[PDB]
RNA sequence: AACGCGACGAUACUACCCGCACGUUGUAGACGUAUAAGAAUAGGCUCCGGCCUCGUAUCCUAGCAGGCGAUUCCUCCGCCGGCCUCGAAGUGGCCGUCGGUAAUUCGCGUAUUGCAAUUUAGACACGCGCGGGAUCAAAUCCUUUGCAGACGACUUAGAUGUG
RNA sequence: GGGAUAACUGGCUUGUGGCGGCCAAGCGUAGCGACGUCGCUUUUUGGAUGCGGCUCUUCCUAUCAUACCGAAGCAGAAUUCGGUAAGCGUUGGAUUGUUCACCCACUAAUAGGGAACGUGAGCUGGACCGUCGUGAGACAGGUUA
RNA sequence: AGCGAAUGAACUUUAAAUAUGUAAGAAGCCCUUGUUACUUAACUGAACGUGGGCAUUCGAAUGUAUCGACACUAGUGGGCCAUUUUUGGUAAGCAGAACUGGCGAUGCGGGAUGAACCGAACGCGGGGUUAAGGUGCCGGAGUGGACGCUCAUCAGACACCACAAAAGGCGUUAGUACAUCUUGACAGCAGGACGGUGGCCAUGGAAGUCGGAAUCCGCUAAGGACUGUGUAACAACUCACCUGCCGAAUGUACUAGCCCUGAAAAUGGAUGGCGCUCAAGCGU
RNA sequence: CAUCGGUUCUGGCGGGGGGAUAAAGGCCCAGGGAAUGUGGCUCCUCCGGGAGUGUUAUAGCCCUGGGUGUAAUACCCUCGCCGGGACCGAGGACCGCGCUCUGCAAGGAUGCUGGCGUAAUGGUCACCAGCGACCCGUCUUGAAACACGGACCAAGGAGUCAA
């Protein structure tokens, strides 16, 4: 119906710095630095108060304002990632064959490689490479569990889904064979 | 237009009441007002309020109202011109939030003594600060979460297993028994549900309710009362520090 | 889906009515 | 459609001995010219009463123009349009300077949104909303919103259509 | 790709390259055929003052189709060398010499093409002429070979050698 | 014997029957009426068929196998249904005039079709008159595409 | 239209639309009296004649590139398509009459192309203006203007007939009706969701949730002898309903546009092609 | 090239009429009205911006009657006056209609000037380019389609004579 004005607002913590270019958003804080391009959506970025940023659409449609709700939550997710970070706790279970998980970090390309061995007795090794900026550890707080943490929620979640998908059972009974690596807890580091 | 969610039409036997129920509420309050000498306003801030039925059965000879706050306020009257009785309008001023009315033919001191001696343990409820640290023992978990002696306890249920997992304990299903880590213990450390001096989330509150461990206390707080003979309202200690309307 | 929505509408109407509320085979068989 | 003006027409049945001094029916319509105005008046009178062109005459046709064409007004048009299903009613609102402009915009919008044509659209009553609280449509509400100011982002520059080649890439900011 | 292209060797004649005399030589068509940021468009540029709809802008543009001579000017232009630069289907800068050159002003010539008649004036390509340097070749046929073959075609070998 | 008609299909075809009652949104101011349900076909004990058949090229997918998915008491094994998919392959016996069905065998499996009124390319296995009978027809009688 | 006129398509004061037959002057009407073999009770009627009347608008309009009669002479005896009206029938097709119109014997502009469509009929030339149709060059002329709609995994570009509907879309825009909202609407979050009662029958067991029938009361803010998950039964969770926080418009069914689906085979090809998305698509 | 005639295309200017003797609009005059409230005061997580009372106040606006006014303008219809372009020049003493009448734009083009005076204009062949364009006859049919005849050229070749 061509709404004349629709506005959205994102608040910012004291200990963060947001530098926003034409449509590049860069956020700095205690945990690190995250950058993302939003050049595919029409928006005017603005300042309305000391610690709140503003997002607006003039002469737009409901699709346009719906983009403005997604653009906010994405920027809010980046702010939360740089303030507190993101963390996924995953657990691997088995019935007869212990799943052996080896986590290492290569000097080249600076990424974390997770190797899965003995998944229901398979002799094949399953190697998964993490997105950059993701730390993977086998924490000695509970057994048969892994912690995958980082700054970017998208990267952390995609990595967790990558392990979950690579440990998938084929040509078996879903109700009978209960082996895999599953995301158990979702949250923030702090 | 299109691209909308479709809510389910429930195959149910009870429907929404609405205005005609608001009308029964008005009529009941207005017919209750003349029958009693004193009207008390009490408050129940952050309690489950499933003990109000026992309170009613004890004060069977008193008429207690606990409905929607604005409806009760306007039934009592909000202005000096629309009052049913004198000053029920400034009693409406004490009537602010999660409160209730109590019409009595009894003595204010006896009412205050009853509701000051009345106190019953209840579940934590969201927002309350934990008065203790509750951690489950590592090993096979029981129906009380390591509060009563384990030798006098029954194991928790396998149908609460998936719910317990979604509430977040890394517990496993070994030989039909729910256990945190291993059945013979060792394996992992315990799981501290709540820490001292920390605001409890609804997740932790549901965990505590599932383990049947009570951390909060149910006490009705009498904000004030109104005597009809003097047509006068008296404040009992509570309203000087509770926000008013 | 046409059949399913007709069935759902009939079920909803029947439920509303009942919630508000508080031979040829024989001859052929003979 | 076209350029319109208000046309108020009085016409009457031809006088006879039986009924001298007839009723002198009158109505206001929108036509591009007086011939179309008289034709539409006679068609509507045939549809309403039992008076025909041959047994009638046009007493007067005058152009009604706007009282104040310089001040912005909101207009509510109640109209009936016949589509493949039947006759349907619509109340629609237009922010214009004249009833003529309101009717022009209404024909254009009905053609654009419902493919309704001139003989498929009937103008039943066009009124000027005397004040706010009489506007029921969100677009004219947002137009009458207090302290209304908006930019015009992505303004394509008006370049001559014979200027085939440009030396600099044009800008869409002002 | 037998009407797509690149690198290299040798090129006798002819004339291969160099300068002009040009051509009653050709051209889907000169007449100032002048002008390099990139990138975005819900942004950009900058000398960091500010500026941005607007290439309806910048450069260049006077002189018998542009003569001759002066006061005054160190500005522009072109050719050759040197140092480097440019390879996506290959060029520009710096220095130097040499030649020309209204930023100001003046003088001596223009007439008669007769009241208009394309203001025959550019570039690349091609061709005839001179006078300067230079070069001094192959292929096919024939015979032979058989790694080839319907016939052509193809791989080979015939100049003093392992022929 | 006379007259009209003289070919015919060409956005044709495909998976879910017809009849009657009930119900039923609209329209309409009784009439029309989808989906369902009920009654008949239809239930209380486990041969049909009367032009066919081979080699090779290409195309379709309405997929038999091989590849990957979703669902199923899918424990494993063997599978069933369904989805994407034509890259790659894709029969033989018995019987019958022939074909299919059924059955029998290997095989990963041994799918169905189009080449456009001449169904890819190649190959193989009559109607007019005349005579004489009228309860039916005959003629080595004549003529002819 | 009315029946505040009567009576009751078959009612009427009146009277539609729509085609259609006859007549419209000196080629006249009468009136008046002479004859007749006709006729009448009769100079009485009919026919044949006399007199009169209007020659100027002589008895509507408009056209009139003349009409009538006789004689003689040549080529013709087919139909096809369509509109409208009309009879019959089918599942759909379709068949038969009447009028008028195109084709014959007809060239030209447009519809890319083309018997049946649109414009318009024709000596040879120059100039001007148009029709139908078009203006993104191919291709002459608009990347003209104003307001909106549409994104299609082979849209659409005039086919609206079929497929095809009371059809399927959590695509989008406009509208209609009804209902709830500062006595707080929709969604959500934190809580209550209780007692008689393990309600009657049946089952080894069945407590709201394997089954059959009834399906009440209290407390009420409200809570079903229960909407699902779950136990061998419990238990437990959850829904219905209710309260606290939040704060302003919601949400059910229809309608109207455009769009997706609503079925497809077999050489590689078609809005004419390139291509076109605030269009070079659709409506005015 | 100048002055003309005929047809025609295309610009500008000067009036007249009409309409609600446009409607508006400016400006004064009088009377009402209200809000998307012109100042103040109260409150207000105070660069700031808001909620409440508060209608011309330190802005204005709406409606109604009057004036200026027979206003201006748009629009429709009208009477004229200048500019630019294109194509055309039919006839050959006078007669005629006329007018602005020493004459004339009045029953059809004259005047002035230039180059050339020959392949220059013009025409014919060959080719290129843009657009257009089915192979003739016969036969049938409402029409097509089919079928028939056609290797080329020369000569001959078919409604005649008598009653």
């Amino acid at each position: 119906m061509r709404y004349i004005h629709s506005e959205e607002t994102i608040p910012v913590p004291e200990n963060l710095k947001v530098s926003i270019k034409s449509r590049l958003v860069t956020v700095e804080g205690p945990r690190g630095k995250l950058q993302k391009d939003l050049s595919h959506i029409a928006v005017n970025f603005s300042v309305v108060k000391k610690g709140v940023i503003g997002l607006e659409i003039h002469h737009g449609s409901r699709k346009d304002v719906a983009a403005l709700r997604t653009v906010r939550t994405i920027i809010n997710n980046m702010i939360i990632g740089v303030t507190k970070g993101f963390k996924y706790k995953m657990r691997y279970v088995y019935a007869h064959f212990p799943i052996n998980v080896n986590v290492e970090k290569n000097a080249e390309t600076g990424c974390y490689e997770v190797e899965i061995r003995n998944f229901i007795g398979e002799k094949i090794v399953r190697k998964v490479v993490m997105a950059p900026g993701v730390e993977v550890e086998i924490s000695k707080a509970q057994k048969d569990e892994l912690i995958l943490s980082g700054n970017s929620l998208e990267a952390v979640s995609q990595s967790a889904a990558d392990i979950q998908q690579i440990c998938k059972v084929r040509n078996k009974d879903i109700r009978k064979f209960l082996d895999g690596i599953y995301v158990s807890e979702k949250g923030n580091i702090v | 237009p299109k691209s909308k969610r479709a809510r389910v039409y429930h195959l149910i036997q009870v429907n929404k009441k609405g205005r005609e129920a608001k009308e029964r509420l008005f009529s009941n309050i207005r017919e209750t007002i003349p029958k009693y000498q004193h009207c008390f306003v009490f408050s129940v801030d952050n309690m489950r309020n499933n003990y109000l039925k026992d309170v009613r059965h004890e004060l069977n000879d008193c008429r207690i109202f606990f409905g929607k706050t604005k409806l009760m306020a306007r039934a009592l009257g909000t202005t000096p011109e629309e009052e049913q009785a004198d000053g029920l309008h400034r009693l409406t001023r004490y009537l602010t939030g999660t409160v209730g009315l109590l019409f009595t033919n009894r003595d204010p001191a006896d009412i205050e003594s009853y509701f000051s001696n009345l106190s019953q343990v209840d579940f934590a409820r969201a927002g309350t600060v934990a008065p203790r640290t509750v951690t489950v023992p590592t090993g096979i978990v029981y129906s009380t979460g390591g509060e009563v002696p384990p030798e006098h306890d029954v194991p928790v249920s396998h149908t609460l297993e998936p719910e317990l997992r979604r509430l977040g304990m890394p517990v496993r299903m070994i030989k039909g028994k729910v256990c945190l880590g291993d059945e013979k213990g060792e394996a992992s450390e315990g799981y501290t549900i709540c820490k001292e001096g920390e605001v409890l989330d609804s997740r932790q509150t549901r965990l505590l309710k599932l383990f049947s461990i009570c951390l909060s206390e149910f006490k009705v707080s009498l904000l004030g009362y109104w005597n009809s003979a003097s047509g006068e309202v008296t404040e009992l200690e509570a309203g000087k520090t509770r926000p008013k309307r | 889906r046409h059949a399913q929505k007709i069935q759902m509408r009939k079920a909803i109407k029947q439920h509303e009515e009942r919630n508000v509320k508080g031979t040829a085979k024989a001859l052929s068989s003979q | 459609m076209g350029r319109l003006q208000e046309y108020q027409v009085i016409g009457r049945h031809l006088p006879t001995e039986a009924n001298p001094n007839p009723a002198l029916y009158r109505m206001r319509i929108f036509a591009p010219n007086e011939v179309v105005a008289k034709s539409r008046f006679w068609y509507f009178l045939r549809g309403l009463k039992k008076v025909k062109k041959a047994t009638g005459e046009i007493v007067s046709v005058n152009v009604i123009s706007e009282k104040h064409p310089l001040k912005v007004k909101n207009f509510g048009i109640w109209l009936r349009y016949d589509s493949r299903s039947g006759t349907h009613n619509m109340y629609k609102e237009y922010r214009e300077t004249s009833r003529v402009a309101a009717v022009e915009a209404m024909y254009a919008d009905m053609a654009a949104r419902h493919r309704a044509r001139f003989r498929s659209i009937h103008i039943l009553k066009v009124v000027e909303l005397e004040k706010t609280e009489d506007v029921k449509r969100p677009y004219i509400k947002q137009l009458v919103a207090k302290n209304l100011s908006f930019p015009l982002p992505h303004r394509v520059p008006k370049i001559s259509t014979k200027k085939i080649f440009s030396a600099k890439r044009p800008s869409t900011f002002s």
